[PDB]
């Protein structure tokens, strides 16, 4: 299909302008930005018919447009609100039929923080698997808990031996609030490795909990003393114990 | 694209009988593009309350328009009407003449 | 009556 | 125009048949329904196309009733996902356009061929003196009590399949900024 | 006689100002019944005739919502043929849609049409056969791909076969002292001279309805083509509509010039003579 929104990942300053980029590579005639949030499903924010040729959705107000190119249909939004806390989706469609349809970007996760000092990047542990546990199953749970992170703007992975596995694991759907009293509360997510108690027991076996986060860019101020919560990954490891 | 000239026909809905209530028709046709200044003249000067059909348009595309307004016809005073349209150099004046 | 059948040229 | 899918979350036990259903507004003659997929990656995929004029996944598309159900069948626990369906127009209100309803988050349940409920406490790693409380290996039917005290973190369930030895388990963890914390009372 | 319901759309882009004028009229044989113009305050399907303000509410907001799709699809189209013909934003274009259908004396479905202009020029027509499109550009062939693959053609023909007719018949039905008259023209003729030599001769028609008329000039019995000039059929504006033809002929020869009117509620044509 070959759509590519830009970026995928942004936090904004409430009263900061910010942009989002949908580019296909198609030169199709219609494309649309939705946003998607807890029980409202997709809903549509403007679209456009043609180069120069925009129209407001149902979501319209807080956001402008702009079609200058057909390659391109920019989202701006004047002054960040945290209501514009949101999932972004771009789509395009050749005929907007049955046979031609909507086809949609992967989305952007953009969140709308009262203050860029609100962003932290998560730490990051991993917890040994219980002895009882292993006793009782023959089985071993690794589990590894992301904190402190602001905002939920991460892909937690667990590599063992240097290779990602999916096997075994499972992570939290969704990212639980430390502190949820707070509009810019940060955030705590936990995932479980489980490996027979062999595997575990076995020290030649390597075990990384890796979380990838993604925080300001290089062109975000920073005036704190603390390091700059850039994008990073962070990681933490545990060796198989005998 | 080619634009057309109106052709410009001034005439009354009933026969003109002189102390009458009758109506004054100038219809346009054969014309395009769609955008036209028509006026309905009582010795050479603008008629204000000057009622039109809606647009419509014939089977080779032109356009074609009916302004009328009412009026009682006198035996002294002049009837015209008044058209200027892209294809003009100038406004364009058709006498009425009931006896045609 | 109109028809529903118009699409974009 | 507008589209309705009145269950918000449903279950279904793996490989059993589930339907979710659909209904839509319109004035229009002719127009096109859609059910799109979006498994946690967010991706919006479509799934099911249908034109008013005229596999696991089928749909019942019944135009005089403005109805459109989807039926999966042989439920995979990859078909845990978000189900959207949407309309599109022909020439009238909606047309060159989705609308959405508002969503339905399907929940596959695997089978816990034998349920051992327990509760582990895990240490860090690093010499950390923090630690974990695991709650695992209990039945589907057990619901997660969510955390009493706002000092205890409590998670969601979370079902892992162990491919190599055919076995699924859930779990959940909880975690306490306090100190002294009893991973015997987490669950309670 | 034979009847049409039709239905006439024209759409003329305002750079720099806006919206595009949008006026949609619709007619019965030459009655028109129905208007919607996008400047008017109303934003609804307007009557025109008596016999229409019988429908309902569900037959206006139906209209008014399908009137609104057309004014919608010309907006954007304006814009698409702009691009087609890679023509700039400074210049105002019109595009206008007839379509309808005719029935015969039976009020049985005789024929279709849907065709559609850009700039006062044919762009794309359903053929005869409401089966396929004519589309003579190359702007027109993608147009025409397009429509295809929205299966156009197939939804119209049913519409111009079945919706069309049954609602002509109705209207026909529900207006039959407007609509089924025939009102013969009233004819005379007069003469005025032109020079020492020549005199004009002109044949008069007024007031007769339906607009069909045919009047020919008749120098000895044969069909006159020189020096004989017709008008543009014009509404009285009472429902009725007038027409002449004149000659230019050679003084004391006017007794060779005989007009000859062809009318509907004429079961004879007419011989006139000066």
């Amino acid at each position: 299909a070959g759509i590519t929104q830009s970026p995928r990942h942004k936090v904004t300053e409430t009263g900061t302008p910010v942009t989002l980029r949908c580019h296909q590579t198609e030169n199709h005639r219609y494309m649309y930005w939705y946003r998607q949030d807890p029980g409202h499903g997709l809903r549509l924010i403007h679209y456009s018919y043609g180069v120069k040729d925009t129209d407001k959705g149902e979501v319209s107000d807080g956001y402008s447009v702009s079609r200058s190119k057909t390659e391109d249909f920019l989202l701006t939004l004047e002054s960040a609100t945290s209501s514009q806390t949101s999932v972004y989706f771009c789509a395009i469609s050749e005929l907007v039929t049955g046979d031609s349809p909507l086809h949609f970007g992967n989305g952007t996760r953009l969140t709308v923080t009262e203050d860029l000092k609100n962003v932290f990047p998560p730490e990051v542990a991993v917890f040994e698997p219980s002895e009882a546990e292993i006793s009782h199953t023959q089985k071993a749970t690794l589990v590894c808990l992301a904190t402190g992170f602001y905002p939920d703007h991460v892909e937690l992975s667990w590599w063992v031996n240097g290779k990602e596995v999916h096997s075994g694991v499972c992570t939290d759907p969704q990212p639980l609030k430390e502190q949820p009293a707070l509009n810019d509360s940060r955030y705590a997510l936990s995932s479980r490795l489980r490996v027979s108690a062999t595997f575990w027991q076995n020290p030649r076996n390597h075990f990384r909990c890796q979380v990838q986060f993604y925080g300001l860019s290089e062109n975000d101020e920073w005036t704190q003393d603390r390091a700059k919560p850039v994008t990073q990954i962070v990681s933490a490891e545990a060796w198989g114990r005998a | 694209m080619i634009q057309r000239t109106p052709k410009i026909q001034v005439y009354s809905r009933h026969p003109a009988e002189n102390g009458k209530s009758n109506f004054l028709n100038c219809y346009v046709s054969g014309f395009h593009p769609s955008d036209i200044e028509v006026d309905l003249l009582k010795n050479g000067e603008r008629i204000e309350k000057v009622e039109h059909s809606d647009l419509s348009f014939s089977k080779d595309w032109s356009f074609y328009l009916l302004y009328y307004t009412e009026f009682t016809p006198t035996e002294k005073d002049e009837y015209a009407c008044r058209v200027n349209h892209v294809t003009l150099s100038q406004p364009k004046i058709v006498k009425w003449d009931r006896d045609m | 009556h109109m028809t529903e059948v118009v699409r974009h040229c | 125009q507008t589209v309705t899918q009145s269950q918000p979350e449903m279950s279904v036990q793996e490989a059993e048949t589930v339907t979710l259903s659909c209904t839509y507004d319109t004035s229009e003659n002719n127009y096109y329904l859609f059910w799109y997929k979006q498994p946690p990656s967010r991706q919006m995929i479509l799934v099911i196309r249908q034109e008013a004029y005229k596999n696991r996944f089928s749909v019942n598309f019944q135009k005089a009733a403005k109805s459109f159900s989807l039926k999966i069948s042989d439920s995979q626990l990859g078909d845990t996902a978000m189900y959207f369906c949407a309309f599109m127009g022909y020439s009238g209100a909606g047309s060159y356009q989705l609308t959405f309803g508002k969503g339905t988050k399907l929940s596959v349940i695997p089978n816990i061929q034998n349920p051992d409920p327990a509760v582990y406490q895990l240490r860090d790693s690093k010499s950390s003196d923090k630690s974990v409380c695991l709650f695992t290996d209990f039945d589907s039917q057990t619901n997660v009590s969510q955390s009493k005290d706002s000092d205890v973190y409590i998670t969601d369930k979370c079902v892992l399949d162990m491919r190599s030895m055919d076995f699924k388990s859930n779990s959940a963890v909880a975690w306490s900024n306090k100190s002294d914390f009893a991973c015997a009372n987490a669950f309670n | 006689g034979s009847h049409s319901m039709r239905y006439f759309f024209t759409s003329v882009s305002r750079p720099g100002r806006g919206e595009p004028r949008f006026i949609a009229v619709g007619y019965v044989d030459d009655t028109q019944f129905v208007r919607f113009d996008s400047d008017a305050a109303s934003q609804r399907m307007e009557p025109r005739a008596p016999w229409i303000e019988q429908e309902g509410p569900e037959y206006w907001d139906g209209e008014t919502r399908k009137v609104k799709a057309h004014s919608q699809t010309h907006r954007v189209d304006l814009g698409t043929l702009r691009g087609y013909y890679n023509q700039s934003e400074a210049g105002s274009h019109t595009v206008q849609r007839m379509y309808g259908c005719d029935v015969g004396s039976d009020w049985r479905f005789l024929r279709g049409y849907h065709q559609y202009a850009y700039d006062g020029k044919d762009y794309i027509a359903l053929k005869e056969d409401l089966r396929s499109w004519t589309a003579a550009d190359m702007a027109a062939q993608t147009t025409k791909h397009k429509w295809e693959a929205a299966h156009v053609a197939e939804q119209l023909r049913a519409y111009l076969e079945g919706t069309c007719v049954e609602w002509l018949r109705r209207y026909l039905e529900n207006g039959k002292e407007t609509l089924q008259r025939t009102d013969a023209p009233k004819t005379h003729m007069t003469h005025h001279a032109v020079s020492d030599h020549e005199a004009t001769l002109r044949c008069w028609a007024l007031s007769f309805y339906p607009a069909e008329i045919t009047l020919t000039w008749q120098r000895d019995g044969e069909d006159q083509t020189q020096d004989t000039e017709l008008v543009e059929t014009r509404p009285a504006g009472d429902g009725t509509f007038q027409k002449w033809a004149a000659v230019v002929v050679p003084s004391g020869q006017e007794q060779r010039y005989t007009c000859h009117v062809q009318h509907e509620g004429l079961p004879k044509p007419l011989t006139l003579r000066w």
